[PDB]
RNA sequence: GCGGCCCCCUGGACGAAGACUGACGCUCAGGUGCGAAAGCGUGGGGAGCAAACAGGAUUAGAUACCCUGGUAGUCCACGCCGUAAACGAUGUCGACUUGGAGGUUGUGCGCGUGGCUUCCGGAGCUAACGCGUUAAGUCGACCGCCUGGGGAGUACGGCCGCAAGGUUAAAACUCAAAUGAAUUGACGGGGGCCCGCAGUCGUCAGCUCGUGUUGUGAAAUGUUGGGUUAAGUCCCGCAACGAGCGCAACAUGACGUCAA
RNA sequence: CGUAAAGCGCACGCAGGCGGUUUGUUAAGUCAGAUGUGAAAUCCCCGGGCUCAACCUGGGAACUGCAUCUGAUACUGGCAA
């Protein structure tokens, strides 16, 4: 999983504060960081199906949070996907 | 008490020698005024079985709160596979019911009723379903009593 | 009253694992896995059990249970025979044989010329009483079902000392009720 | 997930009565209170009360007559998966008039009898007897 | 599905105390992924085990069971197959509704409080068996599926597959049943305990009934059980309480069986 | 739909169905009233005519619907917080 330090950085960049761990932007940024990190794992470990199920849950959760944010605030949504480099 | 024989059935148990036949008798008894019971008797001979059934029926009678020889409201009764529906009817309707339900309703003093037996129509269970339906039927007075209202408020 | 109840030891229930949850109203608390009965329920439920027993026996009644013979009453103190009440028509013939000429003396001696200790133990008798519509007056302990019992009396009924208190009271109240 | 709070209220009552509970508590709502008011006025429950502010809890005091529970049956009619609305002439009679149907009309939640006298139809919330 | 130990990479669950977001949720046709064993492809590997196969026995025969061997396969890499009694034969999510005894894993002060899990049982439910806060109880949301037994999960068509085959899925025709659970017998190359030189069964110790009680019911109980006896003989216990025919007592063949 | 026929082998998930709680607003669903229409025959009711009946026939009721207009706003939906 993501380190305490790497997590704390992401909360600082995308959150309102260090305490603001709940915001959709932070949550999406955290999921994105771990999805990107795990690409190296699954490149090496192609038949780690059990861990991949956890990755696909991260992907699905991110998709649901982005869809929530899109319909709640299109502008924040647009900013976020630019910063994180997501298609949608 | 009016008494009605609903069904007689020959049953059998096997023994070393062969089969031992015996008879069962299902009966209902009632006062024709909202009191009814059923009895089930077993004996080697038919008349003994009926006598046992009638004795059982007389001691296992329940009270039904009638209205003018019809029901208070639509009732559902269930026992085993037998599900019965009974509804109040107008004067001159008669007992629109199957035989097992008819025998119960007649001795109970229900003159006017619309009924239907769903599921199993096995007489033993239909009679239990019917009496179950009748005994849990509420009159306006007991409804008024439980709710803490007057009958005109109900 | 209550002081003499706990003097005898009415309050001591069974262990908590053996309890019937239907007895939860009557239970006060628990100590070292033993339920303690609330005698503030016992007192009025006991004293009102005396009152209805006064009322029935004033109508030339037949209380079926030393205490019985003191009150001029009937008892079963060995094995309850299944069908002693519901199959009375048959059980009379054993009464007939008992007094035509010790086995029937144990079983039927107390009712030879015809109140429950422990409702769970005397479940057959209570069931028969319910079948024939006879009001039961039972001491119900914490491990016992009170559904059949008409007049519940929440209390111990294992210790002879608690039993002698209850049996003394019902034999007292009904004897004064008949004089 | 929880998708019918009213069916949940009715079930809490049904299960409470079957278990001989003195009262049943649940998360409150304006609609639950409106229904509780009808049950009280028709004499099916003894009393209700709301406690809280951020998270209000509705408590219903259940009533028993001769041992038996007074609410002998209580059934959801209109439900999220199938909404049921009736015109004034087609309002249901529960137990040939001896029970009630609770009806949401444009003049608030009321019994079928009160709806019929007001000349209103509405959504059939539940049958009680 | 996963079992020595060690390291590296990695998924989920749970608890405590807060803080944070603010309905972002539940379910899900089609779709997509994962999916035991066997099997298939290419390349390795091959101790043990072992389809096929060979021989030896057994048997009326013995293409078997048993024995001696033994190839694929079982193992590894990568790809395919997509099925199993893939089962709790029990879809997922949420709420509610008496108890008892355990296991395992957290945590607060012998006493609490969470998670997961096993056994028993209450109401209730169930055709019954049973289920019973891990529901098959009481409700709500959404999906999947059933509509007599066969014909048939077969044919045709489509799709998928290297193949084996999978998946979707009929009809004509044919029967009045097929089926579930439970009951009484009988029977077993099932178990326990006993007996006998080991017209009939058989002089075997059985067979029943009334009333009560249990079961929706066929039925059950009594008549079972602990002892004991030549004996349902007797004693003791026991929802049974009594009674009859047998036993015994004073040759005597119970109820019945074989359309003898 | 445990064992009778019936829970996909298991999951993720688009469409779809469903949606905790408060206020405001809207008035689509829903509800109320009105108006128009819903052919006649038929059915049904009360009458009438063939000696009766069938049959014929007067008036009504019904045609559960649809549309429009005016209201209601609890509940469901939309919108805003
Ligand atoms: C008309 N309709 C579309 C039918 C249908 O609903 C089918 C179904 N499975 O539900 C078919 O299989 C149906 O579509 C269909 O395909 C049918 C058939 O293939 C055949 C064939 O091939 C040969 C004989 C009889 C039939 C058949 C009677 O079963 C056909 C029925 C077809
Ligand atoms: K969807
Ligand atoms: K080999
Ligand atoms: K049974
Ligand atoms: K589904
Ligand atoms: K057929
Ligand atoms: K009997
Ligand atoms: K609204
Ligand atoms: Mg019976
Ligand atoms: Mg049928
Ligand atoms: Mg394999
Ligand atoms: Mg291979
Ligand atoms: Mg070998
Ligand atoms: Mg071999
Ligand atoms: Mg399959
Ligand atoms: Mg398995
Ligand atoms: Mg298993
Ligand atoms: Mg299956
Ligand atoms: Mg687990
Ligand atoms: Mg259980
Ligand atoms: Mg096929
Ligand atoms: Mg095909
Ligand atoms: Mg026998
Ligand atoms: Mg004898
Ligand atoms: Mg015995
Ligand atoms: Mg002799
Ligand atoms: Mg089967
Ligand atoms: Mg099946
Ligand atoms: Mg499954
Ligand atoms: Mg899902
Ligand atoms: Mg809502
Ligand atoms: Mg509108
Ligand atoms: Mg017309
Ligand atoms: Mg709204």
């Amino acid at each position: 999983s993501l380190s305490t330090e790497a997590t704390a950085k992401i909360v600082s960049e995308f959150g309102r504060d260090a305490n603001d761990t709940g915001s959709t932007e932070v949550q999406v940024a955290l999921l994105t960081a771990q999805i990107n990190h795990l690409q190296g794992h699954f490149a090496e470990h192609k038949k780690d199906h059990h861990s991949r199920r956890g990755l696909l849950r991260m992907v699905s959760q991110r998709r649901k949070l982005l869809d929530y944010l899109k319909r709640k605030d299109v502008a924040r949504y647009t900013q976020l996907i630019e910063r994180l480099g997501l298609r949608r | 008490l009016q008494e009605k024989l609903i069904a007689v059935n020959r049953v059998s148990k096997t023994v070393k020698g062969g089969r031992i036949f015996s008879f069962t008798a299902l009966t209902v008894v009632g006062d024709g005024n909202g009191r009814v019971g059923f009895g089930y008797g077993k004996a080697r001979e038919v008349p003994a079985a009926i006598q046992k059934a009638m004795e059982k029926a007389r001691r296992n009678m329940i009270n039904v709160a009638l209205n003018n020889g019809t029901l208070q409201h639509p009732v559902k009764g269930v026992h085993t596979g037998s599900r019965v529906f009974m509804q109040p009817a107008s004067e001159g309707t008669g007992i629109i019911a199957g035989g097992a339900m008819r025998a119960v309703l007649e001795v109970a003093g229900v003159h006017n009723v619309l009924a239907k037996a769903y599921g199993s129509t096995n007489p033993i269970n239909v009679v239990r379903a019917t009496i179950d339906g009748l005994e849990n039927m509420n009159s306006p007075e007991m409804v008024a009593a439980k709710r803490g209202k007057s009958v005109e408020e109900i | 009253s209550m002081r003499d109840m706990l003097k005898a030891g009415v309050h001591f229930g069974h262990q908590t694992r053996y309890w019937n949850p239907k007895m939860k109203p009557f239970i006060f608390g628990a100590r070292n896995k033993v339920h303690i009965i609330n005698l503030e329920k016992t007192v009025p439920m006991f004293n009102e059990a005396l009152a209805e027993l006064n009322k029935i026996a004033s109508r030339k009644g037949k209380i079926l249970f030393d205490a019985a013979l003191s009150c001029d009453q009937f008892f079963v103190n060995h094995r309850w025979l299944g069908g002693m009440l519901t199959n009375w028509k048959t059980v009379r013939q054993s009464i007939k044989r008992l007094k035509d000429l010790e086995k029937l003396e144990n079983s039927l001696g107390g009712i030879k010329d015809m109140f429950v200790i422990d409702a769970d133990h005397e479940h057959i008798a209570i069931k028969e009483a319910n079948n024939l519509g006879i009001p039961v007056f039972a001491i119900v302990d914490t491990n016992s079902d009170p559904d059949g019992v008409d007049f519940v009396i929440p209390g111990n009924d294992d210790a002879i000392r608690a039993v002698t208190l209850y049996l003394g009271a019902v034999a007292a109240t009904v004897r004064e009720g008949r004089s | 997930s929880m998708q019918d709070p009213i069916a949940d209220m009715l079930t809490r009552i049904r299960n409470g009565q079957a278990a001989n509970k003195a009262a049943v508590t649940m998360p409150s709502s304006k609609l639950k209170v409106a229904i509780a008011n009808v049950l009280k006025e028709e004499g099916f429950i003894e009393d209700f009360k709301v406690e809280g502010d951020t998270k209000p809890e509705l408590e219903l005091t259940l009533k028993y007559f001769q041992g038996k529970a007074v609410v002998e049956s209580i059934q959801r009619v209109s439900r999220p998966g199938l909404r049921i609305y009736k015109r004034k002439d087609e309002l249901p009679k529960v137990m040939a008039g001896l029970g009630i149907a609770v009806v949401s009309t444009s003049k608030g939640v009321m019994t079928d009898r009160a709806a019929r006298q007001a000349g209103l139809g509405g959504e059939i919330i539940c049958y009680v007897a």
